[PDB]
């Protein structure tokens, strides 16, 4: 046991590592549709005021 | 029933089996089986590291 208690708690620490990180990732992958999204709704509302 | 001279020898044979008991029986008997007493013991110290 004295082995596979470590075994468990690096193969622990490494899931909770990568995991963690695919977490902070899609954080600023979700960011840029967003922002990306409100540069088409700012382009839109352009169109309609200048018309106006 | 009678006293006897028996009484020194004795005690010369019993100092004598006193000795060859001392020195060179117990220290030995005794320290085979405290090195045991330590290596069942480490077992807990062991697992408990594990666990911390």
């Amino acid at each position: 046991d004295l082995d596979l208690a470590k075994a468990s708690a690096t193969d622990q620490l490494k899931k909770a590592k990568a995991e963690a990180q695919v977490i902070i990732e899609q954080a600023n992958k979700r960011r840029s549709q967003i922002l990306d999204e409100a540069k088409a709704e700012a382009e839109q509302e352009r169109t309609k005021i200048v018309a106006q | 029933m009678n006293l006897n001279a028996t009484i020194l020898g004795q005690a010369i044979a019993f100092v004598l089996f006193v000795l060859f008991a001392m020195k060179y029986v117990w220290p030995p008997l005794m320290a085979a089986i405290e090195k045991r007493q330590k290596e069942i013991a480490d077992g807990l110290a062991s697992a408990e590291r594990a666990h911390k």
